[PDB]
RNA sequence: AUGUAUUAAGGAGAGUAUAACUUAAUUUAUGUUUAUGAUAGAGGUUAUCAACAUAUGAACUCUUAGAGAAAUUACUUAAUAAACGAAGUGAAUUGAAAUAUCUUAUUAACUUCAGGAAAAGAAAUCAAACGAGAUUCUAUGAUUAGUGUGAACGAAAAUAGAGCAGCCUAUUAAAAUAAGUAAAAUGGCUUUAAAGCUGUUUGAAUAUUGUGGG
């Protein structure tokens, strides 16, 4: 019963969130004995972290991040409303990264 | 312009208007035309002089003439440094005569020649070519050099090898005329 | 000239080479010396059949009341290509 | 063809829009002529009442 | 006016027959009981 | 008349450069992969995160 | 007006009075007169009593 | 006049049942309900004494093949106004109680191109040490900051409302992440000196392990 309720919470998220998690699933939600490097998603193979830029091996050019800094802030703000901020990859817009950087270094 | 005669190719360098008139010697079937693909960005609605040369992005610009003391404004114009040079094309092997600006002459030396200036695939260059630059781009694509160069770049990109070329159709009309 | 000048110009008003036809059809071609050669392939003839013995007149007696056709249940009653082909088989099978 | 039908539909609307402007103008001219013809019956009755 | 209504009716029935026959031909091409190829015997009553 | 326009609009496909043809060819292949799906096991693990960060 | 004149007997297209039936006048100088309808003008909705 | 909804090429010539509209100028059929409707008769010219819904025949000439003195010739199953939109070029009346900078005014107008809308659009954006999160429309912010001798001109952040949508695997097929480019000098535009647009002459760098713009 509890598992059926968990599946009803994941299917209640907005389509914008469910779409992102599908193509960039973190190791946390992958199977228990899963290996992070194996069964990678076709999107993950292009870039492990979509929010970070990715120098192309053949062309030696820094491809712009898949999600711009504006859109990274809309994912962090939309994920924090449904308590799914733990699944997004490292982002400078993360509320914990913003706070950690200040306390660590300061003004 | 008055373009030279391509050494080994019947096809002539296209006319400034886009037409490709074939000589009377070359036998041509009934109602056969050589059509160049339309220019993606279309002609230039102002300064039509730039539709017949390699002007890059330079147009005729209008401004004011400001007096020294009272600073009174009078309308004037700024014209690009348009010249007429004979640019060499390794693919064709002749001197393509065209009206080109001085800023585009520095772009031809920077990229390594006219052929390298016409084969650019970036969006900012196809806009700088213009209708006349898009006709020369189509012409060099018919040469065997560029055809043999593009076929070699498809083997490095893992593309299947790539029907009849335009120079073969004209070659098949000279043999059919004698039959 | 005040008002008549503003009407549509006709051939019964001016003569200095102004020509305008009545859409009577081209029956030939013009020659180089001002004559006309009638092409009888363009001339039209009227096919009137023999009316001797024909009993139908353009009127029907008012005793016979006007009645339409029912074609019950067939939306395209009079234009149904099925009732024209099926009706053909029974009546005229050869042609 | 689907593009040949739009041509017809467009023609059927252009003619019906012109037939309404003509019919309307005729309904107003015919009405204005009857009202003036009936008024002669109203005037005779008004003249006989006085 | 009555002579013009008979002339109009003649043009309505002839236009109706041309279109009805122009469609029966098409409908008769997909019929298994009609063979438009041979005109001598183009119809065979189904069993 | 339209078939002669779609062939005239796409008449510039014979003047494409190798990199222009490679990009387009890859685009067709990618659009066939589709979008990945979230299995019930993955959805069950996401529901735990939501309930843990909302109710406790 | 035709709908008002026929308001008491159906409508201009469903008239419920026919020639040959006796009627009684209820207006004018000759009120309470009784006669038989001879004609029935359906254009002006007027009736002739001989 | 405003609002709502729907729609996205317009006019003329001649002819014709003078409510009826195209030389067929009052075509021919279906279904339903018919006074408890809808909103046990007479009547085909002494007509259309039936509305709604769905089909259907016909629909001339010119604008509008070519030529020409539009509605003709000659041929043929030849066919698309205005306003609205973007860019280019760009005044003057007027105010300054004269007048040159300025204002009038990124105006009127013209020119090209395009669609039922167009344009714009998912930050090399704004903010200020907290953060916001594409574009468009309306008001406030604002006779404000500011500019200018003056007369006048005049933002943005933010707030509220209308709409809301994000993406590159774009729901219609596009990038191997952008070089004669960013930028500099100089001549102009815009403007507050920045940012932005630009003719001439020149001319970079390669990602928060701090490269590039603001
Ligand atoms: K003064
Ligand atoms: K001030
Ligand atoms: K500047
Ligand atoms: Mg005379
Ligand atoms: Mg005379
Ligand atoms: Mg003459
Ligand atoms: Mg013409
Ligand atoms: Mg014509
Ligand atoms: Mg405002
Ligand atoms: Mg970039
Ligand atoms: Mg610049
Ligand atoms: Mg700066
Ligand atoms: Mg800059």
């Amino acid at each position: 019963a509890t598992v059926k309720q968990h599946v009803q919470l994941a299917l209640s998220l907005p389509p914008r969130l469910r779409t992102f998690l599908a193509r960039y699933p973190p190791a946390s939600i992958l199977p228990a004995g899963a290996d992070p490097e194996t069964h990678k998603t076709p999107y993950q193979e292009e870039s492990p972290n979509p929010f970070m830029p990715t120098k192309h091996p053949i062309t030696g050019k820094w491809h712009n991040p898949k999600y711009s800094l504006r859109r990274q802030a809309e994912l962090v703000k939309l994920a924090q409303e449904h308590g799914v901020e733990e699944l997004l990859p490292f982002t400078r817009k993360l509320n914990e990264e913003k706070l950690r950087k200040r306390v660590e270094l300061g003004l | 312009y008055h373009q030279p005669r391509v050494p080994s190719s019947a096809i002539p360098i296209p006319n400034v208007s886009g037409r490709v008139p074939l000589p009377d010697s070359t036998p041509v079937p009934e109602d056969f035309k050589i059509e160049i693909p339309s220019y993606p960005y279309g002609p230039r609605r102002v300064y039509h002089q730039s539709n017949t040369g390699l002007y890059g992005s330079a147009l005729i610009r209008f401004g004011n003439n400001v007096s020294k003391r009272n600073e009174i404004k009078t309308r004037r114009k700024w014209r690009p440094n348009v010249q007429q040079k004979r640019l060499w094309s390794k693919s064709l092997g002749v001197f393509v005569r065209t009206r080109v600006t001085t800023r585009v002459l520095r772009t031809i030396d920077k990229v390594g020649g006219l052929d390298e200036y016409l084969l650019g695939h970036k969006a900012a260059r196809v806009k700088e070519l213009g209708p006349w630059g898009w006709m020369l781009r189509w012409r060099i694509m018919q040469t065997p050099e560029i055809r043999e160069r593009f076929a070699k770049e498809r083997e490095a990109l893992g593309l299947p090898p790539r029907e009849k070329s335009l120079e073969e159709q004209l070659r098949e009309f000279q043999v059919a005329g004698i039959q | 000239g005040l008002k008549y000048r503003k009407l549509r110009l006709t051939t019964k008003d001016v003569n200095k080479g102004f020509y305008k036809g009545n859409r009577t059809g081209s029956m030939g071609t013009h020659t180089s010396y001002g004559t006309y050669k009638i092409d009888y392939t363009k001339v039209r003839t009227y096919v009137c059949p023999d009316l001797t013995g024909f009993k139908l007149t353009p009127f029907v007696s008012k005793t016979i009341r006007p009645v339409h056709d029912q074609f019950p249940g067939d939306k395209l009653g009079p234009k149904n290509p099925a009732t024209y082909l099926a009706r053909w088989k029974s009546e005229n099978g050869l042609d | 063809m689907d593009k040949l039908l739009r041509r017809v539909r467009m023609a059927e609307g252009m003619v019906a829009r012109r037939a309404q402007r003509k019919n309307a103008l005729l309904k107003r001219i015919t009405e204005r002529k009857q009202n003036k013809k009936n008024g002669e019956a109203f005037t005779e009755a008004i003249q006989q009442r006085k | 006016r009555n002579v013009k209504q008979t002339m109009r009716g003649i043009k309505h029935v002839l236009t109706e027959r041309f279109y009805a026959w122009e469609d029966a031909v098409k409908l008769a091409e997909q019929d298994p009981e009609i063979d438009l190829s041979n005109p001598e015997n183009p119809y065979t009553p189904s069993t | 008349e339209e078939q002669e326009k779609e062939a005239k609009k796409s008449a510039a496909k014979a003047m494409l450069t190798p990199v222009q043809e490679y990009n387009r060819k890859q685009r067709e292949l990618r659009r066939a992969r589709g979008q990945p799906a979230l299995t019930e096991e993955m959805l069950a693990k996401i529901g735990e995160v939501v309930a843990r960060n909302k109710l406790g | 007006e035709r709908k008002a004149r026929v308001a008491w007997c159906g409508s201009p297209k469903f008239l419920c009075i026919a020639p040959g039936d006796r009627v009684v006048v209820i207006e004018g100088h000759h009120k309470d007169l009784i006669g038989t309808i001879e004609k029935l003008n359906t254009r002006n909705m007027t009736v002739e009593i001989q």
